[PDB]
């Protein structure tokens, strides 16, 4: 084959001094021919903290009508996104207090799902989850007894 | 000296005239302060195809305005009956007579009142007449 | 505990099936319902105004690829011209967990290979009021939690793809005046060195 | 649940006794009257289609055969006198209606082929000749065509069951034996394509191995109507009990009131008696004790309160009752020494025993609301009885630890009860029913509930279950029970009670009770809550566990529990109400020998091992195919919107 | 590929083999019931059933392989790759191996193509 | 009266363990005093008698493992009328000699039916 | 590192099919083999981590680099909870049906 | 599996447009190639796949003097579609345009944009029928470039970041002496699509024929911008044989030679094109590498 022309005008430099320049009078012209810290930080603040209001007394009685019964799986499910996105989840001396209270807030909202699955029993703290592997006091061990 | 209480189960007033006389029994058990060893229990059934029974030769508390109590069961293995249990007073008057009275009561209610107040229980007349003949329903469709 | 087969195959399989077509279902619908794009049908002065203002916005995020000299003077015309010129998904969930609990309540459907808390006693077995029945005997509801879970891998791989303006201008003027210049011009030699040398 | 199983997953064996007299019917000719089943005390009176064979009533009368007469004025009236006490009784044939009765004056009364036949019974002109044919069977012949066809027929063998017993009815070379055999039975099966089987698995397909009180053996088909698939007579007189010899229930070891064990080896189609060999002191025996089926022996007891460790192919305990106390055994190496004795006074009566039935752990305890477990009183070696005092007029449950012997619980009822009923008392696993009759709250019969846990206290466990203690009850060193009691109401008399018997024992176990009118009901241990707080008390405080029923001391008599549905039975005086344990978990075998067995299957937390017989699997079908046809028809409405989104958007 | 697709039913009809034969003696064993697990042959078979499925699944990829989009001859232009590189450096080796644009919709002026003078230059070239 | 208590072999004759006092409401219950405890050496497998010489006797109420620390706990189940109906020996891990407690029997539970309002 | 989405996108739309026919046959394999819990869900991450290898060794040619960025974050985890899902929907699915 | 190859092939021609700028004899192969696949198995290719290459076929079909077998192909695409889209108004316009009818045409797409002023459909319609317009005016009236310029500039003035509108203003712009304008119209494609890496050359290209042609002081001026433009033109992608190209010779002219760290790296990745990339990417890189 032969070569692309956009090589064949670029090698010779003799070819751009032929190049003409077409006549501009009438021809259009194309369309057109700290305070960023501070609401940067600002910004951040809303990023980091305003996100922690929805993990506040809105999520608390989004948890509360919710009766602590483990009949569906939208609750529990919902209690186990709140336990795991957190999670997930986790002018220089300004910003570090903010980061490190959205990670405390998140782990405030991480355990308010725990207060949820508890006060569901789902988490197994007694006795009554421990129960099936729990042994037997062998009572004979060496005697048998038969009845009337 | 000795009481009758008379009844009457109306079957025929229902057509429900196809039955058997022995799947409907008729109990009576003495309480009341009774005077005997044992309380008086006796069980009968039907006497006509109207369905009136009877029970008879009934021992009683001898004494005037002293009363003797009787709990009637009309038991039925084929219909529910309306009056489940049958309170029977039989005061000895000093009017020379054998005051004969009976209160309806359900099962699971006391037959008198206490003694701090009170409801009364619903009477009877007199032969009595246990109404409703309506089936029992045994099998459960599905 | 000696269960019944059909119970397996007939309870199993149907609600598999059916958990399967209203996911397909439900994907359908939300496509069939769901006509908006991108992009809306809008007047041309409404897409010329929008227009402006995505190129503002796009020179605020594409000017890294010009020069100081062009970035400068479009971003001279661009404050020039701006200046002055939720229960959709949990209602097919519920009537699909009311018909679990409608054709499928009353008997225990299979044992799970994995013992839980005697508490999902309470959600895993509904029809059974027994109390000796420890929690890996469960109805059929238990099929629903767990297929509700699990059925993503098998929605994919049946080829579903697993369940006013003036101040909005000026404001995109006064975020672009505000910006920093950061070109990614300047220093691409030593870039080009760093990656192919 | 029922409709479509009455009559059908349930079946009676409606027997008379031996036909003593038999009475015709005046007024309808076609009907007969039978006296039957003679006892010391009572008499069966039944009418009976001489035509059909069915029993049309049938009466367990107080009087005997002697005092039962024909009214000389009436012939379709009898009349039933009493001579000790001269009561006397009048009733209907026809329809059974008590006519006139008293006690002072009595009415002038009167008085009332086939292989190897023995008696006629009903010699009718017209039709229907009864023969008497064999000692214990009626066969009866009609004569429409004047040849006298067989009819209907009937085996009265079965009158006074005592026992019973139930017969449940390298690698590559392996690898191309599995491949080959399935590659030839998917073969046979294109090749082959171009109830009575479920019930043998789960365990219904059994067989009543019924011995009855003259000395029979029965083979009575559990899933056909009670059909006899054999019998057998033993030519004994009054067989007391009957055990299996081995673990493969092949042979069974028959005792008889004379003092000769029988073992009779049990086939497929017919037994025969394969051994009749007498015992060292024969001469009356009581009842017999099975211990330990690995090693054969059993401890036969005399009418001489006499008794005899017997034989054939550390410590064991044998606790006994009577109707004057309880009494303990011991068998050291060969010999039976008493060890105990909790008798009773002149006043008292042991009028109800239950031991402790050994049931299959499921669950060491109940978790509550709080997940906080309330532990069982497992504890084995248990019994619970019942003493009437007629001093006091009270009841008194006792329950007892059968190795050292020492009342564990005592509880005294003074509702002025009435000991002419029936009391009875079962024992679950942690849990004590007994049902008694009085008239202090109510004159209606009381069932009361003694669950025994642990400790009250929640996680509160008092038994030692580590791994270097072993408990020994001989010392007495064993946990006590703490107790939770409640009374229950019930409208109908309890003749007699029995636990429900599953197969792990992990559905609830219903209290089954036959009435005393036939009729025979069970209460499921959840509706017996021993710990309930009434229906106020259960909403509010959250102690309870999950459904837990609240305490409703009234039990009303629920029609679809009771599973003699519209059927006329007729249990006797006797009238052991057993249950066997099936496959299948959910269900279990009730029957009710004794008079009439009965048999039916039970599901007491319903049947959530079986697919219902109404499941509604085209309504399922109709669902599946009803979201494939609109997903088919909605397929093209998407591929059509996305190909509108991909060009005019 | 052919391999794949071979190896997917074989999977398929030993797992569905190995299932039945397991269903087969897990059935057997609860009538025995009423100790002795599972024979060797079908856990191999259910191991061999999971290695040719899983095999199956990896037999699935194929090296990634283009036609130039110029040049018509037997050339395929392959890099080696089952799974298409993401850094733009070399997410792009694809479009200037084979001599395509992927911003060519606005490189090649596609609106403005003279109709006319397309159908003067395949008018000409066929009539020579 | 005095109650004495006793084991026993399996024929021999019985021997004493101690004599207790049962005393008929003084000021409250009928509730046992010790008169005589025994201090002899026990072990093995017993027959306990509970013989009272006036009013009731037993000729064996409990079969025990009796060992010479005897830590058990005399359970004189009474009646109403305050007459000895049982006699039992629980086991009392905290008693170190053999004490003896009257028990009344338990009241039953009542049924509470609907009352006349 | 300036990526192409379209090539990110298809990479993981290729490890998300091996991931979900792998957990969905491994659950079908345990629930065949009748396999209980602690063995199940060890049996579950050693063999869907051991596919995940061969992946990396076999399809990512020991360089996941270049066709996942965060190769651990994507490959290893990022649909660690949906195929333990999927297997263990696999998993009751062969175990109630064996 | 030759027909996934065949099938991605075809795909990157429709998607790319690349049948926009093929010769006679390779529309010829493609319109054979296309009816031999679309006659054939169809089972990876979707619909609205099938349906784009149609419309591809249709415009193959045009270009090929065919417009018999066009006009079976857009009536089975009306048959499917219908007038409606965007695409089948602008085909429905080339079969007004090649059968006679120049000012049918423009008349149909200046009524419909009369109609498509208000209440209209989304921007990708406007702007490609007004694109289709702009076509129809410069082939009919036979417009010289500045009133196609002022066409051009006017559908930028409204709707702008239609980046294929500044691309042929540059075009026309890069075809006079207006090199700035032109640099000015590339820099706006790249603000609209920041990783057009083939804007990147091309604006080092208008940037390296500016400074060839100033010849001053400010030659080395604009080849340091083009210097810039052609390094991130293969910071964008390895094997860019333009960029690469643009590297050589705009260093060549800057003034640094002799293998001065830059021209070393240019003439290796120009020797790896020619190793491995395609035939006229090989041949065009050996132009460039045996200069001199
Ligand atoms: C359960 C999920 C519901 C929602 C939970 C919400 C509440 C959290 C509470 C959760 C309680 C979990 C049960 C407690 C276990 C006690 C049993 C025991 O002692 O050990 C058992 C092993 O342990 C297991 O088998 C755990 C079972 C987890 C099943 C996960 C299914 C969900 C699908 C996947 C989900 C991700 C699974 C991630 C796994 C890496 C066996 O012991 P043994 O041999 O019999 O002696
Ligand atoms: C006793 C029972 C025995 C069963 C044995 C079955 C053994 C399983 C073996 C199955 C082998 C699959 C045979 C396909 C034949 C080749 C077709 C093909 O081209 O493959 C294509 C797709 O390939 C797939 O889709 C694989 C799907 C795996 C599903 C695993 C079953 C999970 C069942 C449990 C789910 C619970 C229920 C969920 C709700 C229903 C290739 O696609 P690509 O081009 O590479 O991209
Ligand atoms: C108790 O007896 C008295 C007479 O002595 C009687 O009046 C009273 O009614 C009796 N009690 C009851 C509840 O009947
Ligand atoms: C009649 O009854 C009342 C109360 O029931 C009693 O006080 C009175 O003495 C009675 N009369 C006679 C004559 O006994
Ligand atoms: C008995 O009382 C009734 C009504 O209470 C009355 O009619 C009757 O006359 C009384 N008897 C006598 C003998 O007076
Ligand atoms: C006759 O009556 C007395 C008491 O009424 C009873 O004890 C006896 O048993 C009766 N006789 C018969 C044969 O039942
Ligand atoms: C059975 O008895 C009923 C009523 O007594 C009668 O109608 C019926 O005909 C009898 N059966 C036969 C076969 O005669
Ligand atoms: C009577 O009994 C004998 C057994 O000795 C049996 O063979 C015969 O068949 C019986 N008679 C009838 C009619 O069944």
């Amino acid at each position: 084959q032969e070569p692309y022309e956009w090589a064949k005008h670029l090698l010779d430099t003799k070819y751009i001094e032929k190049y003409n320049i077409q006549n501009s009078n009438t021809l259009p012209s194309p369309p057109g021919f700290q305070k960023n810290q501070i609401t940067v930080l600002q910004v951040q603040k809303a990023w980091q903290i305003a996100l922690q209001p929805a993990k506040s007394i809105p999520m608390n009685i989004f948890m509360s009508y919710m009766s602590g019964t483990s009949l569906q799986i939208i609750p529990i499910m919902t209690a186990l996104m709140l336990l795991s996105g957190p999670i997930k989840a986790i002018t220089q001396s300004q910003v570090q207090t903010a980061m490190f209270m959205y990670i405390v807030f998140q782990g405030v909202l991480m355990y308010i799902g725990y207060r949820k699955l508890n006060s569901m029993g789902l988490i197994p703290n007694a006795k009554g989850d421990w129960l099936p592997w729990e042994r037997i006091a062998h009572y004979n061990n060496g005697l048998q007894w038969f009845s009337d | 000296r000795r009481g009758t209480i008379k009844g009457r189960l109306d079957l025929a007033a229902s057509n429900i005239t196809g039955f058997v006389s022995t799947r409907t029994s008729f109990k009576l058990y003495q309480i009341g302060n009774f005077s005997t060893e044992y309380p008086y229990t006796s069980t009968t059934m039907f006497q006509d195809d109207e369905g009136n029974f009877e029970f008879a030769n009934l021992p009683l508390n001898d004494g005037v305005n002293e009363t003797t109590y009787y709990v009637m069961y009309p038991a039925s293995m084929d219909f529910n009956l309306k009056p489940n249990r049958i309170l029977i007073e039989f005061k000895n008057l000093e009017n020379g007579t054998l005051q004969l009275n009976a209160f309806k009561n359900f099962f699971g209610r006391e037959y008198f009142p206490s003694k701090d107040i009170l409801q009364s229980m619903k009477v009877h007349p007199y032969h009595k007449a246990p109404i409703r003949s309506y089936l029992q329903a045994r099998n459960v469709s599905i | 505990m000696l269960l019944d087969d059909q119970l397996k195959y007939w309870v199993l399989l149907p609600i598999s099936i059916v958990m399967v077509l209203t996911g397909v279902l439900k994907q359908y619908i939300m496509t069939l319902i769901t006509g908006s794009s991108a992009n809306e049908a809008q007047p041309r002065v409404k897409l010329t105004e929008w227009q402006y203002l995505q190129w503002a916005q796009l020179l605020i995020g594409n000017g890294g690829n010009l020069s100081s000299d062009a970035f400068a003077a479009k971003k001279e015309f661009l404050v020039k011209d701006l200046t002055e010129e939720n229960m959709a998904s949990f209602i097919p969930q519920t009537i699909i967990m009311w018909w679990v609990n409608h054709f499928f309540a009353g008997f225990i459907l299979m044992q799970l290979p994995f013992p839980l808390t005697a508490k999902f006693k309470e959600m895993l077995q509904t029809g059974i009021i027994c109390q000796d029945l420890d929690v890996r005997w469960v109805s059929s509801i238990s099929w629903y939690f767990i297929s509700v879970l699990g059925l993503n891998p098998v929605y994919n791989l049946i080829g579903l793809n697993d369940q006013q303006v003036d101040k909005a201008m000026h404001a995109m003027a006064n975020d672009l005046t505000i910006i920093q210049h950061e070109t990614c011009l300047d220093n691409v030699e030593q870039r080009v060195l760093k990656q192919y040398m | 649940v029922f409709s479509d199983d009455a009559f059908i997953t349930d079946w009676q064996l409606a027997n008379l006794g031996p036909w003593e007299k038999v009475i015709p019917d005046s007024r309808d000719r076609n009907r007969v009257l039978i006296l039957s089943n003679p006892t010391e005390t009572s008499c069966l009176v039944s009418s009976f289609n001489v035509s059909s064979g069915q029993i049309l009533f049938r009466n367990v009368l107080p009087f005997t055969i002697d005092e039962i007469q024909l009214d000389s004025n009436d012939h379709n009236a009898m009349v039933c006198v009493n001579s000790s006490s001269n009561h006397w009784q009048k009733y209907d044939l026809h329809d059974w209606f008590l006519l006139e009765e008293g006690v002072d004056n009595a009415p002038s009364t009167t008085i009332l082929q086939g292989f190897n036949k023995v008696e006629y019974f009903h010699r009718e002109d017209p039709l229907a000749l009864v023969l008497n044919v064999n000692d214990t069977q009626y066969m009866g012949f009609s004569a429409n065509g004047t040849e006298l066809i067989p009819v209907w027929q009937r085996d009265e063998w079965l009158t006074n069951v005592v026992d019973y017993a139930v017969l449940d009815v390298s690698l590559w070379n392996a690898y191309w034996l599995r491949l080959t055999t399935n590659w030839n039975r998917l073969i046979n099966l294109l090749k082959e394509n171009q109830t009575t089987v479920s019930d043998l698995k789960f365990g219904f397909a059994k067989i009543l191995i019924v011995l009855t009180h003259d000395g029979f053996i029965g083979g009575l088909d559990m899933v056909n109507k009670g059909q006899l698939i054999w019998k057998l007579d033993l030519e004994i007189d009054q067989g007391v009990k009957m055990f299996w010899t081995d673990k493969n229930h092949d042979e069974l070891v028959v005792f008889s009131h004379d003092g000769h064990y029988l073992t009779i080896e049990v086939t497929k189609d017919q037994p025969i008696i394969k051994s009749r060999s007498p015992l060292s002191e024969r001469k009356t025996v009581d009842s017999v004790i099975r211990l330990n089926e690995h090693d054969h022996q059993y401890l036969i007891k005399f009418e001489d309160k006499d008794h005899l460790l017997f034989k054939l192919n550390s410590h064991i305990f044998v606790t006994e009752h009577d109707t004057n106390g309880i009494y303990g055994y011991i068998i050291e190496n060969d010999t039976v020494k008493q060890t105990w004795k909790k008798a009773v006074n002149s006043k008292e009566k042991m009028v109800a025993y239950s031991k402790r039935e050994t049931t299959n752990l499921n669950t060491l305890g109940i978790t509550l609301g709080d997940k906080s477990v309330l532990y069982k009183y497992l504890y084995p070696n248990l019994a619970a009885y019942l003493i009437a005092n007629e001093e006091h007029h009270t009841i008194t449950f006792n329950l007892i630890d059968t190795i050292t012997g020492e009342i564990l619980i005592t509880q005294e009822h003074k509702d002025s009860p009435d000991f002419r009923f029936p009391m009875d008392i079962v024992f679950g696993e942690y849990w004590v029913v007994y049902s008694y009759f009085s008239s202090e709250p109510v004159p209606e019969q009381k069932l009361v509930v003694v669950e025994l846990y642990e400790s009250l206290t929640p996680d509160e466990r008092l038994s030692n279950s580590s791994d270097n203690f072993s408990y020994d009850p001989l010392t007495g060193h064993i946990n006590k029970p703490q107790f939770q009691t409640k009374q229950f109401i019930f409208p109908e008399i309890i003749k007699t009670m029995s636990i429900s018997k599953t197969t792990d024992d992990i559905t609830t176990k219903a209290i089954v009770m036959e009435l005393e009118n036939g009729q025979i009901t069970y209460i499921p241990k959840l509706l017996l809550n021993a710990r309930g707080k009434p229906a106020e008390e259960m909403a509010k405080d959250k102690k309870k566990e999950f459904m837990a029923t609240p305490y409703t001391p009234v039990i009303p008599i629920n029609d679809n529990f009771i599973i003699t549905h519209f059927r006329n039975l007729l249990p006797g005086s006797d009238s052991q109400l057993i249950s066997i344990p099936t496959n299948l978990e959910s269900t279990s075998i009730i029957c009710d020998l004794g008079l009439d067995v009965f048999c039916t299957r039970i599901t007491p937390s319903g049947q959530f091992d079986l697919m219902s017989p109404t499941f509604e699997k085209g309504k399922l079908l109709i669902t599946i195919f009803v979201l494939l046809v609109i997903t088919y028809f909605i397929r093209p409405s998407v591929s059509n919107k996305k190909l509108k989104s991909q060009w005019l958007i | 590929s052919f391999v794949s697709k071979l190896l997917y039913t074989v999977s398929a009809l030993v797992l569905f083999h190995s299932g039945f034969s397991s269903y087969e003696f897990h059935h057997l064993l609860k009538l025995n019931s009423l100790i002795s697990k599972l024979p060797k042959d079908i856990m191999y078979e259910t191991y061999a059933g999971l290695i040719l499925f899983v095999l199956a699944v990896f037999t699935s990829f194929e090296k990634l392989q283009y036609l130039p989009i110029e040049s018509n001859d037997g050339k395929i232009i392959s890099q080696g790759n089952y799974l298409k590189e993401i850094a733009l450096n070399k997410a792009t080796n694809v479009d200037n191996l084979i001599g395509s644009n992927p911003n060519g919709e606005i490189i090649f002026t596609p609106s403005f193509v003279d109709v006319h003078m397309k159908r003067k230059i395949c008018r000409e070239w066929a009539s020579n | 009266d005095i109650l004495q208590l006793s084991y026993s072999d399996d024929a021999k004759d019985a021997i004493p363990l101690g004599t207790f006092e049962i005393d008929s409401t003084s000021d409250g219950n009928v509730t046992v005093t010790t008169v005589n405890i025994q201090d002899v050496e026990v072990s093995g497998e017993y027959c306990l008698n509970a013989q009272i010489e006036g009013k009731l006797d037993m000729p064996c109420f409990s079969y025990m493992k009796l060992r010479t620390p005897l830590k058990y706990d005399l359970i004189v189940d009474v009646d109403e009328d305050n007459e000895v109906k049982q006699v039992s020996l629980s086991y009392d891990e905290t008693n170190d000699a053999i004490t003896a407690t009257v028990r009344y029997p338990e009241a039953g539970p009542t049924a509470p039916v609907t009352k006349l309002k | 590192q300036i990526n192409a989405t379209a090539n990110v996108v298809d990479n993981k739309k290729r490890l998300l099919f091996v991931q979900d026919s792998s957990a969905l046959v491994l659950g079908l394999v345990a629930g065949f083999l009748q396999i209980e819990s602690v063995h199940g869900f060890i049996w579950f991450l050693i063999l869907y981590n051991l596919i995940n290898v061969i992946y990396i060794v076999w399809i990512c040619q020991l360089q996941p680099g270049k066709f996942y960025q965060s190769p651990l974050q994507d490959i290893f985890f990022e649909s660690f909870f949906r195929e333990i899902t999927g297997f263990v929907m696999a998993w009751t699915f062969g175990y109630a049906l064996i | 599996m030759l027909k996934d190859l065949v099938r991605e092939k075809l795909l990157t021609i429709m998607n790319t447009k690349a049948y926009t700028q093929f010769n006679p004899e390779q529309l010829l192969q493609l319109e054979n190639e296309m009816k031999i696949y679309m006659k054939s198995g169809d089972s990876a290719l979707t619909e609205g796949n099938y349906f784009f290459l149609m419309e591809m076929l249709f415009y193959v079909l045009v270009y090929r003097n065919q417009d018999v077998d066009a006009q079976v192909v857009y009536n089975t695409l009306r048959d499917r579609l219908g007038e409606n889209s965007y695409k089948m108004v602008i085909m429905k316009a080339t079969l007004l345009q090649i059968n006679g009818n120049d000012k049918g045409a423009i008349e149909y797409l200046e009524n419909l944009l009369n109609d498509d002023l208000e209440y209209e459909t989304d921007f990708v319609t406007y702007v490609s029928i007004a694109k289709k317009l702009i076509a129809i005016k410069t082939t009919s009236k036979n417009l010289s470039q500045e009133s196609v310029l002022k066409e051009v500039v006017a559908l930028t003035d409204k709707f702008p970041l239609d980046a294929e509108l500044w691309w042929y203003a540059s075009e026309i712009y890069f075809e006079m002496g207006q090199f700035e304008k032109a640099c000015y119209c590339l820099e706006q494609v790249l603000c609209i699509t920041p990783f057009n890496y083939a804007c990147f050359g091309r604006l080092s290209e208008t940037l390296y024929y500016e400074a060839l042609r100033s010849k001053k002081q400010t030659k080395t001026e604009l080849l340091e911008k083009a210097l810039k433009n052609a390094l991130r033109s293969v910071e964008l992608s390895e094997l860019y044989l333009k960029g690469w190209a643009l590297v050589n010779i705009i260093s060549r002219e800057l003034g640094r030679n002799k293998q001065n760290d830059l021209i070393k790296l240019s003439a290796s990745k120009l020797k790896e094109i020619s190793a491995k990339s395609n035939n006229k990417d090989k041949i065009t890189a050996e132009l460039i590498l045996n200069k001199i």
